[PDB]
């Protein structure tokens, strides 16, 4: 009746300091439809952030990509924050270069 | 290759607020190409792939109209299906619809689909034969009644045989630059230390179209299941799709484990192994 | 395109 989201967090194309790039957080599987959903920068949550349309798979669990221009730092460290009626707390996965 | 189409809608019922909200989207094999919401301003379907911009205004407006019909209808049957499951007239409560055709290379329909979903169980199911039902539960068996006394599976077949088969092969030659092309898996394998005599092998499928991929670990060429790793094929926004496998070895054989990948833009399986 | 008029009732 209700299911719990699945997370990745990752680049478009390979991370290499200075070089432009896209943040990507692809959230799957879960149910119901309404999901909050941030990137975030050293912590500090991200404004300028855009998102797919609503689609679900066979299992009728729904999937959404939410996504940003960025540049890697190595410096910046950047994550994920979802909050889901399945979920208790929020949920945070930070980003790895090999994901 | 063969070439699908397939349209997805969620209603979930909003009390607070007192209007159901209504997505969805279309898509071509694994492009999508329209949505349409309804909270947001426009009040149509909108491209969300260059080559439908073409299509003019009888085309959008069609569309618009008949999605705003399924909208109507899917709200009335959830205030029916609500009394069906003698559910509390507070909650919020979804209805799923997904339906399409599958058309093969030589352009012939292949197959049709309609199935129905309430709170992310199934529901109802158009079978095989696409002239019988199969309903998931009680509140189900009512409503296979009054459609089986309505006989919706001929519009649901005509459709599905008639309109869905000829546009999607419309669609397919409008794109033909974009959805009949094969970007094959661009590989690589990365190799991560994990302990003194531990270390984990990551291989990497990246830019890949269409998503449909097979990655699989071998250890002295026998599949490896166990301290396997493998993620879900996502998206990377640029239209293609990525995918890792990955496990964990011992210290000194990582030349005994090999990576297999098989995708429709690779003529022959990949073979990867750390050198 | 999508599925055309129907006014089916569950």
């Amino acid at each position: 009746i209700q299911r719990t989201p699945k997370i990745q967090v990752y680049s478009r194309h390979p991370a290499e300091n200075g070089k432009s790039n896209f943040l990507n957080c692809y959230v799957s599987g879960f149910h119901p439809s309404d999901i909050e959903v941030d990137l975030l920068k050293n912590g500090e949550r991200i404004e300028k952030v855009e998102h797919s349309d609503l689609s679900f798979s066979k299992d009728w669990s729904f999937y959404l990509l939410y996504y940003t221009e960025f540049t890697p730092t190595e410096k910046d460290e950047y994550a994920c924050r979802v909050n889901h009626v399945t979920l208790s707390q929020p949920k945070i996965v930070k980003w790895d270069r090999d994901m | 290759g063969s070439h699908s189409m397939r349209y997805f809608y969620t209603s979930v019922s909003r009390p607070g607020r007192g209007e159901p909200r209504f997505i969805a989207v279309g898509y071509v094999d694994d492009t999508q190409f329209v949505r349409f919401d309804s909270d947001a301003a426009s009040q149509r379907m909108e491209p969300r792939a260059p080559w439908i911009e073409q299509e003019g205004p009888e085309y959008w407006d069609q569309e618009t109209r008949n999605v705003k019909a399924q909208s109507q209808t899917d709200r009335v049957d959830l205030g029916t299906l609500r009394g069906y499951y003698n559910q509390s007239e507070d909650g919020s409560h979804t209805i799923q619809i997904m339906y399409g055709c599958d058309v093969g290379p030589d352009g012939r329909f292949l197959r049709g689909y309609r199935q129905d979903a309430y709170d992310g169980k199934d529901y109802i199911a158009l079978n095989e034969d696409l002239r019988s039902w199969t309903a998931a539960d009680m509140a189900a068996q009512i409503t296979k009644r009054k459609w089986e006394a309505a006989h919706a599976a001929e519009q649901q077949r005509a459709y599905l045989e008639g309109r869905c088969v000829e546009w999607l092969r419309r669609y397919l030659e409008n794109g033909k630059e974009t959805l009949q092309r094969t970007d094959p898996p661009k590989t690589h394998m990365t190799h991560h230390p994990i302990s003194d005599h531990e270390a984990t092998l990551r291989c990497w499928a990246l830019g890949f179209y269409p998503a449909e991929i097979t990655l699989t670990w071998q250890r002295d060429g026998e599949d490896q299941t166990q301290d396997t790793e493998l993620v879900e094929t996502r998206p990377a926004g640029d239209g293609t799709f990525q995918k890792w496998a990955a496990v964990v070895v011992p210290s000194g054989e990582e030349q005994r484990y090999t990576c297999h990948v098989q995708h429709e833009g690779l003529p022959k399986p990949l073979t990867l192994r750390w050198e | 395109v999508v599925v055309g008029a129907a006014g089916v009732g569950k």
